[PDB]
């Protein structure tokens, strides 16, 4: 399986566009958190189908499949969030019917801090002019690299996806030095996506513990499994 | 255990 | 400044190893946390001197400097810990006479798990056969990339260290494709160092609240950020 | 502030 063919399979694994089916209206702390959680739950279902479509993923032991997804889910959701927001500065496109402004994150205590992080990182990917194919590899790497017989498979799969990202960068046709700097820059931004996801989890857990948000089953499980 | 059932069904 | 001059600069900038002795009696939850907090406090002081030697660091605004350091200090401490333990599988060299076995992490509620991921990452580094010059670049990158026109200068500084990392990897003589592959493999591990770094800080806050060990001055300021 | 001191006073 060549780099181009692996990248295409990721394109094919891409989850469908998700909408929360909400008529446009002003956000309150209740409506916002209810929307974020409802959207996260829907995306989680699509995320599972996505991972299964990654060559070799289902070949992994069921234990690894579970622990990989339980640890990275929020990070994957946020990476998706940033690719959707790339062409819309100042905005966070969680979903077509869930577009938020920085000032709207002020109605929920502690979230403004996080929106600013997401907006910053997104602004950074925009500066680097992240390409769709780079997005695809990076997102897959997030899943395969969250591993904090089946072990070698994971390493092989992760290596293959890295190999694919290098290929994508090589196709851009920029100098070899600029290809090394770009690869390093994209990989270093993940640390920032990971940071904003750690904060998003802390904030979400806090919200669940207060039963302030109806935490749907899949999302409750993903959340409960992570902190544990 | 929705995660596990979604990982074992299509 | 060429990539080589930058590496030579960081090489000299390396902080000297902090000397701290292992308690005479076998570790207790408290004596261990005391050993760790004390070592960290001493290393933190050296870390500040090390940072000011990273070309251009002192040229950033005092606020960027502080934000950068508060944001990554523990990850920097652990990167150094992993490098020191590179050649000692199953062993964690917090310092010359503070060699903790993976087992001793039992006397501290919830630290063993952290010792395990620290040892795992260390093995990944051993497996990649991380080189001293690569290590120096990566550790500095940890500091300059924790951004968690001084902003414009921070980027330039980060690219310079990245440029040096690329230069060092080229000096290994492997194919251009493998140079790219090794670069990716090295950086993908920053996520794991970071993970153990977050588990370590959260675990330290917890021990402080549990009054299991006193945490003040420099260490406390960094803990709260 | 200790951090600030080490960064500027040292
Ligand atoms: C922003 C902080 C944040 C805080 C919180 O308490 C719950 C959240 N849920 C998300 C979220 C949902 C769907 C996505 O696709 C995504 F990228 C993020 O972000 C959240
Ligand atoms: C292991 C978890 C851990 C937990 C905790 O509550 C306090 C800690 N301090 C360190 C530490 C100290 C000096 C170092 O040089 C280093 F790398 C780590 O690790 C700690």
């Amino acid at each position: 399986l060549s780099p181009e063919q692996l990248v295409l399979t990721l394109l094919e694994a891409e989850p469908p566009h998700v909408l929360i089916s909400r008529p446009s209206a002003p956000f309150t702390e209740a409506s916002m958190m209810m929307s974020l959680t409802k959207l996260a739950d829907k995306e989680l279902v699509h995320m599972i189908s996505w991972a299964k479509k990654i060559p070799g993923f289902v070949e992994l032991s069921l234990f690894d499949q579970v622990r990989l997804l339980e640890s990275c889910w929020m990070e994957v959701l946020m990476m998706g969030l940033m690719w959707r927001s790339i062409d819309h500065p100042g905005k966070l496109i969680f979903a077509p019917d869930l577009v938020l402004d920085r000032d709207e994150g002020k109605c929920v205590e502690g979230i403004l801090e996080i929106f600013d992080m997401l907006l910053a990182t997104t602004s950074r990917f925009r500066e680097l002019k992240l390409q769709h194919k780079e997005y695809l590899c990076v997102k897959a790497m997030i899943l395969l690299n969250s591993s904090m017989d089946s072990s070698r498979k994971l390493a092989h799969l992760l290596n293959a996806v890295t190999d694919a990202l290098v290929w994508v960068i090589a196709k851009s046709g920029i100098s070899s030095q600029q290809q090394s700097m770009r690869l390093a820059n994209l990989l270093m931004l993940l640390s920032h996506v990971r940071h904003a996801s750690n904060k998003g989890m802390e904030h979400l857990l806090n919200m669940k513990c207060k039963n302030v948000v109806p935490v749907y089953d899949l999302l409750l499980e993903m959340l409960n499994a992570h902190v544990l | 255990h929705k995660l596990v059932q979604l990982l074992t069904t299509t």
